[PDB]
RNA sequence: AUGCGAAAGCAGUUGAAGACAAGUGCUUGUCGUUCGUUAAAAUGGCCU
């Protein structure tokens, strides 16, 4: 013998753009929050080492947020003028803000009571102030003053080395993790810098010529730098000294960059990026960076943040617009005497010479036309097919699993007129598809051939056969039309 | 010494066996599995461990075949719808039987089994047929080496308990009856050489509710035949309810008296008779119980008279959930509910 | 073990095992050189087989037992064929052989001698201060049997035909167990216990050497003319010492030593073991009484061997019938689809007020929202100007996004083809001058190739049911 | 009603009808219990074991309408299983060889006979096989190269059978039929299974390629088409089941039938792509992208020919380069770049197009040299480093009519070292032809001027392959596998 | 250099040559239940039951006496219309097979055994009509044949014994019937 | 339903004898019957 073979759905020629994995999970990053804060939102950053947390700037407002609930659970606002960039450490414990008065504010998370350090920089507002990311006892601080200098937050009275050579508005800087000593600037007249910091530091090492005003640089690997400026991004070789690509897929400046790695995903790398028109954009860097997911919020949306690697928890994807919106959207996640009596179930046989196994992988439940069509119900099979809330590929298998196995008018033999009407319903949908309309030709074929006398004695089938003679027409001319078409496509050969 | 000691296990000793020829035990609980042991006195060592998946074990029982005597088989049986059969040096041969020819509405566990000879009488072959308890009064009845369905026997009320009979008549031929007994005391007496027909019925005297019915004396289920002419006809018929009392009847008598007085009615125990074991010969008589410790009483026959020595207060014995008699050496083996069986030796055998 | 009391045979072919089975000892001979169910039970259950011994033309073997009496066992039939008996009712404490002659010593130190082939009792037998003794061989000074040894912890060298003893070795503090004569000059002796063996030589009356294993002592077994000798220790082992009887050197260690290991790390041990020639018998338990053997070559492993068998220990239930998983070997695999992906031969890849610089805008980007609303918008004359406005690459982009819009939703593919109609009026210079048009607008082609075909079945259903229609309108 | 039996006190019945299913009867209480797949009727049924142990029983596998082929089965009764399993060979013939008769039902159709039609069916094909000239008995036989296995496609199934051992090892329905979920009983038995018709490998072994057409109903509005579809197969080489990858559903548009399908060689893609060929022109070429994981279109050539020619053939060089597309009466050379025809620039007479008398049964090329070309009445052996042909011989008193268009290729093949292998059947005719066939056999060289060796075997040989270790293997109409080698 | 051989065989021989059904199945489990014994078209093949494995077989091309009882090329009428597992000669000498051919031929052959180049061959007499089954009970044999004179046939039941002398097989007319049908 | 043919189609085919049943020597139907041609039924459906 053998097992009984289940029915196999039918499964068209597949359609242009399908559903592709990737839209699979960031269209499982769902369950949108919009919190309306005071002014616009500059950076948003998360913790590294239990990512539960993540900091939202504003103005004149650090709010640190969590993962768990999504509510803001603590709030810095002890500053005097317009806060601009609130970054954990690497280490989780201490966070740093620079505010605009020229100065920046470095504290542990968890306590606003404790201002641990107050680093005045130059008396240009400080826009990035970053830790660095091997090392954990160095900070470097930009600003309108046009330098970064590297401060190392025991000694926070001078700037242990500082970093110049740029020339106009530097706002953008980025570590790089294999090399602890050598650090990326993004200046905003283009002209990327790169630094050794074990060198002089009064000039740059070399110089990288990304042509449009860089609004951020991230190194996404340690060979690799991505460059966001203008409308297009550009991702730099490092070594080599050369750009690799340049995506200019899309329509305002690109603003904020992110990027994310080896985590729970059909994509290994993701790197997303936002680019004020609402459009958060992710592309990956296995296949040279191409699009492979969208969202669009409505204002211009200024900064993103994807979780970091191992989050864990319910990840979630951050985007602060212009309009003073944070948007946040999240991808969730008897007795003894009794046991002592019969204790031997969770066994499994370990010690034991020979292990048999019999038992049946169960299988799905059957549905009910499934189970009609397997007992040699035929007319009860395509009732309960016809039942009003299926799917169209389920009613699609069966009338043409029925079709295959040849019991059309066998089916359709005993029904009386009220019977015929449902049939005649889904007939006279789904003449307008293709697939459903080569079947329905089938099936409203032979059943015109039966009923034509009933057809003539009860007027309600009359006007359903009105309605399938205009709706078939209109597919005639449908179909005229296409063949027209695709006769002016060869001409145009 | 413990013939659980050189392998343990991990639940409740539910079903000893020996096997009716060869030094061997074989004992079997919900762990799934199922161990044979080489009995010495000495050191009881392991032969084989099998281990089935996802199936407990409630009756595990040898049976060697009759007309044959060089096919051994292992019946193993727990609450599912299937029964294992296991054929008798690196792979088992495990047979399955799962399907009731048509009768399937009756029982819904195979657990409760038993395993007896039959005659077909028209041709003189004997093979070997299971036993079924089931629904209401239904005792099914497979012929085992085809797992074919023979016969079926309905007693009223519940079915409590069963058990198997024989009578030989000539060179050659005997006839085998199954005895089966109703929770109200009810007994019911069908042959199973002609079929399912009430050879007769009576009562038990008392018996209020009736748990457990045992023949011995003779050739039984337990210390089996080993060819035709070796069977005799069993003697002692011992009948033990759910108050704890035993009552037990010569057969001799109770045939021709056909509602009869029982010989004795023990009452030593007070809860509940879940285990009733003969002698191989049939002089004593082992009663045991299940509800609580070291509840196990030995009785000598016919003088219906409760062993005083043995066990005293220091015994181990346990939740006593299976007696094993030994069909040659004189061995007895209980096991209880640590899992772990313990043999004694009687001297006078 | 279960074993009690194994013997070899002569030549190492079978090997006899007493062993006890629901208190009842059968004895059963077992071939090893390349399974047999005979067997003897002693019908008894108190007497035991207390001493073992092989005989040779018909092959036989001799059971001394626990009640006085000294078993004649022939093989081929399960049957005692003869059964001596000493005049009292003692235990044969040891029986030996040689020729005709046996010889055993009693419980009670009497030394008995029977002759075989007159099935007789010779001579009741004592000497003095022998009192105590468990052990006895017979020297092999020919056939002339005579001076033969008997020991306990105190080996004595007993004259027959004088009734004396001669020589008196010192033995151990144990009593012995294992008396063998190795040369016409030399015997070892091993007590019980001792890991100690003494390589005394008989005239001289002194010890050549001492011999010491590893563990306890339990068996042992020399070659021929005293080259090699296999040691069944205590533990589960066998030592071979080669060539012991040469050149402190009054204590010599085991030369080769051999363990057995299955495959998943315990340990099986070994019992009774026979060396000859260059040829080693080791014998172990499988399952609890079935003796397996091994031949293997001593003279060419190295010092330290672990034999490796294969013992079933986790084994998963491979049935023959049964497949490796669920079905027999004579069904027949279904068709299952599974996720296999489904194409057609079709589908052609790897080969004035107007709003058209919102759509060149929507198509630099890709804005589903954006391109939703331009195509919204519907009027003919508006359509025909924003595709006149436009430039080529944003249109062939634009015919993408149509084609692929019309494909998912069939229901809009009025407005979109008369957008795609005027688009292919307009920008065709571009189209023509494109060299892979297919390639390029691959999903426009798949969906106008399905429409198309569809046609004719939809223009047959049409005919029957206005010929339906007109029968029954017609009266 | 087709197998009936006893058990043997007399209890149980055991019945084997048409629909698969074996029903045992208890006689007393009217009840059974039956087993409900079993791979062809029931023809015969009984019980063996002195107990009742097993019952063995004979099954026809009624869809192979060319040959009855049986199945010899023992079960075990316990567990129901099948304890024993016995079988040959399964080809599927293109006619009903010598005296073959259906088995009889309660209707005639096309698997079966009805009484009157069982009797005068027998006669007619007799006759039939007597008088007519057409007859043809060529059997689809594929290789598995790198396990050496001979696959059987039959009709909606592949019996997988190797040849060393002499036993099946796996049985596969490869179409979504009504292949098991029902026993066809009348008009069951008029609908018929969709037919597997080609079945190739790649040479790296690890793709199968399956083209089947499928039949509709019949009276039916949609029972005039067909639907012809592709399909592509993957598996491991530690298992016995091939995974369905890719579904290709009518390949060249609607109705269209593929009448050639060849692998690709090693060099183009590491053998990792395949040619189509319908009977109007077009050649397509699927290959496997491999940053997906499927089957595509890769190159096209596609002409929209008014005339259809059945017989078609093509073949391919060793670099990758060189197509030769032999379409009826004229081959054409074509590069593999352009898909188009080759132009000399020097044009010395290798032209592009061949214009041969007959229409082409087979093209093949034994090297990157010599063209083979079989043409409907003659052979014709050409090279190609100077276009002319070399060798000519007559086959039309040979082949007349006595194989349908494109057949011969299966007849004839070669090997890829050595040679070819001719193979002529003729049938002995007494004063009329008789029943009994003759099928000579010769081997010539890669210039096809001297025979390498003539051999003949007596009954009707339908089938030449080559083993790849130098030797060629060899079916017959009665399934006797043989080989001619070294 | 090149040889022509046959390796591999097929078709597994029913008894359809009847085409009355007597028993269609001739495949006889042996005696103790562990081979299974079936008649191809070219061999008989011996199949182990305790491991699905065909062990020994019997080809009808090595031995020359089956080269020339089945492999006459001219006609395939002889076919193994019936196996017997005993001896028919002498009384449980095993490992022997007696083969009853469709024409009169009686051949007993060793399975689990070196085919030596004596298989012990027995031709039956009176055979103008065709054989059509043989069976027995202990001792006595008989067979059933098919014979003539409306497009049906004569089944002629004789009784079988052995050893009037070495060759001579004793036949005697038990009964016969004139137009069968069916027959089970 | 045979031959040629492409997935279309193009040509051609349904003859006698015998026997039996039923109805009235005559009508139909039937065939486990011959020769010649390229020639729907028994209320009964798939295990665990």
């Amino acid at each position: 013998s053998t097992a009984r073979p289940r029915i196999i759905t039918s499964k068209a020629p597949l359609l242009p753009q399908q559903t592709t994995p990737e839209q699979r999970y960031w269209r499982q990053y769902t369950s949108a929050q919009l919190v309306k804060e005071h002014n616009s939102v500059t950076h948003i950053s998360f913790n590294p080492q239990h990512p539960h947390d993540f900091a939202v700037t504003s103005s004149t407002r650090v709010q640190i947020f969590s993962s768990r609930t999504r509510q803001v659970i603590k709030t810095f606002s002890r500053f005097k003028d317009v806060v601009y960039s609130a970054s954990f450490r690497s280490d989780g414990k201490l966070l740093c803000a620079g505010d605009a008065t020229g100065l920046v504010s470095v504290y542990d998370s968890y306590n606003p009571r404790t201002i641990l350090l107050s680093i005045n920089a130059s008396t240009h507002p400080t826009h990035v102030t970053k830790f660095h990311t091997q090392d954990n006892k160095i900070l470097a601080t930009a600003s309108d003053d046009r330098v970064t200098r590297l401060w190392d937050i025991s000694n926070a009275y001078e700037p242990q080395l500082e970093l110049t050579g740029a020339t106009d508005y530097v706002r953008t800087l980025s570590f790089i993790p294999a090399a602890p000593h050598l650090v990326a600037t993004g200046s905003y007249d283009g002209l990327i810098r790169l630094y050794d910091t074990r060198s002089s530091g009064s000039t740059p090492i070399y110089s990288l010529n990304h042509d449009q005003p860089v609004e951020n640089v991230i190194a996404v690997s340690p060979t690799q730098i991505v460059s966001c400026g203008g409308n297009n991004f550009k991702v730099w070789d490092l070594t080599s000294n050369k750009k690799l690509y340049e995506r200019g897929n899309f329509n305002k400046a690109v603003t904020c960059l992110d990027y994310v790695e080896n985590f729970d995903s059909p994509m290994q790398s993701a790197l997303i990026a936002s680019s004020l028109d609402g459009h958060v954009k992710v592309f990956d860097p296995l296949d040279n960076f191409q699009v492979k997911f969208g969202w669009k919020f409505s204002g211009p949306v200024l900064s993103c943040a994807v979780s970091p690697s191992t989050a864990q928890g319910n990840r979630h994807l951050v985007a602060g617009l212009s309009s003073g919106l944070l948007a946040i959207r999240t991808k969730k996640k008897k007795s003894n005497n009794f046991q002592r009596m019969m204790r031997g179930s969770e066994y499994q046989g370990d010690q034991e010479h020979i292990i048999h196994n019999d038992k049946v992988r169960s299988q799905r439940r059957m549905r009910a036309f499934e189970r009609n069509i397997n007992q040699f119900k035929w007319s009860e099979a395509l009732d309960n097919a016809f039942v009003p809330g299926m799917a169209k590929e389920l009613t699609l298998t069966v009338l043409q699993e029925l079709r295959k196995r040849g019991k059309v008018r066998v089916a359709l033999y005993g029904r009386d007129e009220s019977t015929l009407e449902p049939l005649l319903n889904w007939c006279l949908k789904g003449i307008e598809d293709v697939r459903s309309a080569s079947i329905v030709a089938d099936w409203v074929a032979v059943v015109l051939e039966l009923y034509g006398n009933t057809l003539e004695s009860s007027p309600v089938l009359q006007e359903l056969m009105i309605d399938l003679k205009t709706k078939v027409r209109h597919e005639i001319h449908k179909s005229k039309e296409a063949q027209r078409i695709e006769g002016m496509l060869q001409l145009l050969t | 010494k413990d013939a659980n000691a050189s392998h343990p296990s991990h639940s409740a000793i539910q079903s000893l066996s020996f096997h009716p020829s060869k030094p061997l035990l074989l004992t079997g609980g919900y762990d799934k599995t199922l161990r044979i042991y080489h009995i010495d006195g000495k050191t009881n060592h392991l032969v084989t461990s099998l281990h089935l998946v996802g199936s407990p074990i409630q009756t595990c029982t040898f049976y060697t075949s009759l007309s044959n005597q060089n096919q051994q088989n292992i019946f193993t049986a727990g609450r599912r719808r299937y029964m294992h059969s296991w054929d008798l040096s690196q792979t088992a041969k495990i047979e399955k039987f799962s399907r009731l020819y048509g009768h399937e509405s009756t029982q819904r566990s195979f657990e409760n089994f038993k395993v007896a000879h039959l005659q077909n009488s028209q041709t003189n072959s004997v093979h070997g047929i299971v036993l079924l308890q089931g629904n209401n009064g239904w005792i099914n009845i497979l012929h085992s080496t085809s797992g074919l369905w023979l016969m079926g026997c309905k007693i009223e009320g519940v079915i409590t308990d069963f058990c198997i009979d024989y009578q030989p008549i000539s060179r050659g031929k005997f006839r085998t009856i199954l005895i089966a007994v109703n929770a109200y005391g009810e007994v019911w007496e069908f042959d199973l050489n002609k079929n399912g027909h009430v050879i007769r019925r009576w009562k038990d005297q008392g018996g209020v509710g009736i748990t457990k019915i045992q023949v011995g004396g003779g050739t039984t289920t337990t210390c089996p035949a080993l060819q035709i002419s070796k069977i005799k006809q069993n003697r002692w018929l011992a009948v033990g309810s759910e108050s704890g009392f035993v009552n037990l009847y010569d057969r001799n008598n109770a045939m021709t008296s056909s509602t009869p007085t029982p010989v004795a009615a023990l009452d030593q125990l007070t809860t509940t008779i879940s285990n009733l074991q003969f002698s191989p010969d049939g002089q004593i008589l082992c009663m045991a119980s299940r509800a609580v410790k070291d509840a196990l009483r030995l009785v000598h026959l016919p003088s219906c008279s409760v062993f005083s020595n043995w066990p005293t207060s220091g015994t181990p014995l346990g939740k006593v959930t299976s007696v094993a008699f030994s069909p040659s050496g004189g061995l007895l083996a209980v096991g209880n509910e640590q899992g772990k069986v313990r043999l004694w030796k009687l001297n006078h055998y | 073990s279960p074993v009690l009391q194994s013997a070899y045979d002569p030549s190492g072919q079978y090997l006899c095992y007493v062993t006890v089975a629901l208190d009842k000892q059968r004895v059963g001979v077992q071939p090893t050189q390349r399974w047999n169910e005979n067997f003897l039970y002693l019908e008894d259950s108190k007497l035991k087989v207390t001493c073992l011994k092989w005989v040779n033309d018909t092959v036989a073997i001799i059971l001394g037992m626990n009640n006085g009496e000294i078993w004649l066992y022939s093989v081929l039939a399960n049957e005692v064929t003869y059964k001596f008996t000493t005049g009292n009712s003692y235990e044969i404490k040891d029986i030996d052989l040689m020729g005709n002659q046996l010889w055993c010593i009693d419980s009670s130190d009497a030394f008995y001698q029977f002759d075989l082939l007159q099935f007789k009792l010779l001579q009741h037998f004592r000497i003095n201060n022998c009192v105590q003794l468990n052990k006895l061989t017979i020297v092999p000074a020919g056939d002339s049997v005579a001076q033969l040894l008997v020991a306990s912890h105190s080996i004595s060298l007993i004259d027959i035909e004088e009734k004396k003893v001669v020589m008196t070795f010192p033995g151990h503090v144990s009593p012995v167990s294992t008396l063998q004569v190795i040369t016409n000059e030399f015997f070892i002796s091993g007590a019980e216990g001792d890991r100690f063996l003494n390589v005394y030589d008989i005239h001289s009356g002194m010890t050549k050497c001492v011999l010491v294993a590893e563990s306890d002592i339990k068996e042992l077994s020399h070659s021929g003319q005293a080259d090699s000798i296999a040691v069944t220790t205590e533990d589960g082992s066998l030592e071979i010492f080669v060539d012991p009887l040469v050149s402190g050197n009054k204590s010599k260690k085991s030369s080769k030593k051999i363990q057995i290991v299955s495959k998943d790390g315990r340990k099986v041990p070994i019992y009774n073991a026979f060396i000859n020639k260059d040829l080693l018998n080791v014998s172990w338990l499988q399952n609890a009484t079935m003796p397996y053997f091994k031949n293997l070559q001593w003279r060419e492993i190295p010092n330290e061997y672990t034999v490796e068998i294969s013992l079933n220990w986790n084994n998963k239930n491979k049935s023959a019938d049964r497949d490796l998983h669920g079905k027999d070997l004579a069904s027949a695999t279904n068709y299952v689809e599974g996720n296999a992906r489904v194409t057609s031969g079709d589908n052609f890849k790897h080969v004035t007020g107007t709003v058209t610089v919102i759509l060149s805008q929507a198509l630099q980007s890709n804005d589903h929202s954006l391109l939703e609303t331009v195509l919204n918008n519907r009027d003919e004359r508006v359509i025909r100007d924003t595709i006149f406005r436009l430039k080529p690459a944003l249109a062939v982009i634009l015919l993408e996004r149509l084609a692929e819009r019309i494909a998912r939703q069939t229901h809009r593919q009025g407005p979109l083809n008369v957008w795609v109609k005027w688009c292919l009026i307009i920008h065709g210079g571009y189209l023509v001058s494109i060299p892979n048009l297919m390639s390029t607008l691959s999903s426009l082609h798949s969906t106008l190739k399905r429409r198309s075909d569809l046609l004719p079945r939809l223009l047959a259903l049409d005919a029957r049911l206005d010929c339906t229609i007109n029968k029954f309108k017609t009266l | 009603v087709l197998s009936l039996s006893f058990s043997h006190d007399g209890s149980y019945l055991l019945s084997g009808g048409w629909e698969k299913v074996m029903s045992l009867w208890q006689l007393e209480t009217n009840s059974q219990q039956f087993l409900p797949r079993l791979n062809g009727i029931i023809i015969d049924c009984q019980v063996l074991g002195p107990q009742g142990n097993y019952y063995s029983l004979i099954l026809q596998m009624t869809e192979n309408n060319s040959n009855s082929d049986y199945q010899f089965l023992l079960l075990n009764a316990s567990d129901l299983t099948s304890k024993l399993s016995i079988n040959g060979p399964l080809p599927v013939f293109n006619s009903t060889i010598k005296h073959i008769q259906q088995p009889i039902s309660a209707m005639n159709t096309k698997n079966s006979n009805s009484i009157t039609s069982l009797n005068h069916s027998k006669k007619k094909q007799s006759r039939k096989l007597i008088k007519s000239r057409r007859q043809d008995f060529t059997t689809n036989v594929e290789i598995n190269p790198i396990n050496k296995n001979l696959y059987f496609p039959h009709i909606s199934a592949v019996q997988i059978f190797d040849f060393y051992k002499n036993e099946q090892v796996n049985y596969q329905y490869l179409t979504s039929g009504v292949n098991n979920s029902m026993g066809k009983v009348r008009f069951e038995l008029n609908l018929q299974d969709p037919i597997i018709t080609d079945l190739k490998f790649t040479k790296d072994g690890q793709w199968m390629i399956t083209y089947e057409i499928e039949y509709p109903p019949n009276d039916l509005l949609s029972s005039k088409d067909l639907t012809h579809i592709l399909k592509f197969w993957t598996k491991n080489d530690n298992e016995t089941n091939w995974n369905l990858k890719t579904k290709v559903i009518n390949p060249h548009g609607i109705s269209v039938p593929i009448t050639k399908i060849l692998p690709s060689p090693r060099s183009v893609n590491n053998s990792q792509g395949c040619l189509t060929a319908d009977n109007n022109g077009g050649l397509k070429f699927w290959s496997f992208d491999s940053h997906e994981s499927n089957w595509c279109l890769k190159k096209i050539s596609l002409p929209n020919f008014n005339h259809f020619s059945n017989s078609v053939s093509l073949a391919w060089s060793q670099d990758g380069s060189l197509i030769f597309h032999g379409f009826d009466d004229k081959l054409q050379i074509l590069d593999f770049d352009t898909f188009k025809k080759f132009e000399s620039l020097e044009n010395t007479k290798t032209v592009s197009e061949f214009t041969l008398d007959s229409e082409i049964q087979t093209v093949k090329l034994i090297n990157d040299t010599n063209l083979i070309v079989a043409t409907r009445t003659t052979l014709n052996a050409i090279n190609l480093l100077r276009g002319q042909v070399i060798n000519s011989f007559d086959l039309y008193p040979f082949v007349n009519g006595v194989y349908k268009n494109g057949h011969m290729d299966r007849l004839i093949t070669c090997d890829e070292r050595t040679g070819n292998i001719a193979l002529v059947i003729n049938q002995q005719l007494t004063d009329v032809p008789t029943i009994n066939y003759k099928s000579r056999i010769i081997i010539f060289d890669s210039d096809l001027s001297t025979k390498l060796g003539n051999f003949t075997h007596h009954e009707y040989i339908s089938w030449i392959g080559w083993n790849y270790d130098t030797d060629f293997i060899f079916l017959d109409i009665e399934s006797t596998l043989g080989v001619v080698g070294t | 250099q090149y040889k022509l051989s046959v390796v591999s065989g097929g078709k597994p021989a029913l008894n359809n040559l009847s085409s009355v059904t007597g028993n269609k199945n001739i495949a006889r489990l042996s005696q103790d239940q562990r081979n299974y014994i079936i008649p191809f078209n070219n061999q008989i093949k011996v199949y182990s039951v305790e491991t699905r494995q065909c062990v020994k077989t019997l080809k009808f091309a090595n031995n020359s006496l089956l080269s020339g009882i089945f492999l006459q090329e001219e006609e395939n009428n002889e076919s193994i219309v019936k196996i017997l597992l005993g001896d028919i000669t002498v009384p449980q000498q095993a490992h022997l097979i007696t083969v009853f051919t469709n024409n009169g031929h009686v051949i007993v052959l060793n399975y689990k055994g070196k085919l030596v180049e004596s298989p012990k061959h027995f031709k039956i007499s009176l055979a103008d009509e065709k054989l059509a089954n043989v069976f027995h009970s202990e001792g006595n044999y008989r067979i059933l044949t098919t014979f003539k004179d409306n497009s049906l046939q004569s089944y002629r039941l004789y009784a079988l014994t052995f050893d009037d002398a070495k060759k001579q097989f004793e036949v005697a007319h038990q009964a016969e019937w004139h137009n069968v049908i069916l027959s089970n």
